[PDB]
């Protein structure tokens, strides 16, 4: 799927 | 006066050390309901802890829903499992809108403050939505949009485009438009502007922000791509 | 008759790609509980589970244990606390597989390579439970492990060529039953070396191939820094 | 610490 924020 | 308001910040980090993010989760709810505003590092650790707890959930979603489609007695036995999850994950969702609602952006100085609970809230809505099925869908779909603009436009008026979490609310927003509003246009909309805008003063990212506002960008400009 | 051994094997499996080895660990422990003997695969379920779920808790043990000395006193004894809520967190999957080892496994296991592979749990989850495990009753646990290994080491030592995985496994956290739990560094490497060196001799045999040497790789790395 | 079995 699409990316998003993560740390 | 009931409890102590510090040893939790530190169970929170001593659970996290033990890689116990349930755990750590609960420490900061704790914190986080006692009032006071999150200092940049509880913040972090509560961001952390929770977008670890209803991350494992999210990803068991996805695989349990999939093996779902794809006998009855054989379907409906990953189909009552993809429900046991949904409303573990729901559960937490609500823990955290409910925490962020009530507690974390009704109190919180900082516009990067308002526009980090509020892209926070605008997350948490919409991976309620992702597995929110029904008639309700709609109503959740735009608890999102809302508080994602609502911090569109505090950072599209308080933050540099190179500022990490001005981008990251453009890249997590953008993702929102693609995959839960169907709207492939407006997704790549403010991918590129928001990349677009963070690229003029990218000569600029003193060496602090430099790091995570280029990853960040990487990911807007990895999605801009696969997105054609 | 009050249900599904079959469907259950199934939400093992889907537990598993979901993640979600809690779960995958009660499906297999309800599995055994139906008293048939665990096939090949039913049989690496269970022990993916629970070595999956009691891993986490032994890893988390660990870090906590640490930071608890160190910062070795209300400071203390949050660590303190912390490390005993998952120590008995721990204590039960040992229990739990070591009953499911005794009373169902091990008693209901024909072939030889079945009563040292669970046997080999046994011996296994007794140290991890003795690891943990502090005070009086400690030396009783660390026996209970010691003669599990040893009665699965002979069997095996009497029934597979050096060079199978099983056995070398057996051999491998045996080794490091004495070195790290009974602090005896000498019979460490004892049969460490033993087990690999006779792996060695039929190594141009061996489908077994890569955890045939994958093992050897670890029971030399254990030689190696021991 | 020591190594030991895995998969």
């Amino acid at each position: 799927k699409s990316a998003t924020t993560t740390v | 006066g009931s409890m102590d308001k510090n040893e939790l910040v530190q169970k929170a980090k001593l659970a996290e050390q033990a890689e116990r993010y349930d755990d750590m989760a609960a420490c900061m709810k704790s914190v986080t309901e006692q009032g006071a505003e999150l200092s940049n590092e509880e913040r972090n650790l509560l961001s952390v802890a929770y977008k670890n707890v209803v991350g494992a959930r999210r990803s068991s979603w996805r695989v349990v829903s999939s093996i779902e489609q794809k006998a009855e007695k054989k379907q409906q036995m990953a189909r009552e499992y993809r429900e046991k999850i949904e409303t573990e994950l729901r559960d937490i969702c609500n823990d955290v809108l409910s925490l962020l609602e009530k507690f974390l952006i009704p109190n919180a100085s900082q516009a990067e403050s308002k526009v980090f609970y509020l892209k926070m809230k605008g997350d948490y809505y919409r991976y309620l939505a992702e597995v929110a099925a029904g008639d309700d869908k709609k109503g959740i779909v735009d608890q999102s949009q809302q508080a994602y603009q609502e911090a569109f436009e505090i950072s599209k008026k308080e933050m540099q485009p190179t500022h990490p979490i001005r981008l990251g609310l453009a890249l997590n927003f953008s993702v929102f438009y693609y995959e839960i509003l169907n709207s492939p246009e407006k997704a790549c909309s403010l991918a590129k502007t928001a990349f677009d805008e963070a690229i003029a003063e990218l000569d600029t990212l003193s060496e602090e922000s430099y790091k995570d506002s280029t990853l960040i960008m990487q990911l807007l400009r990895d999605n801009l791509t696969l997105w054609t």
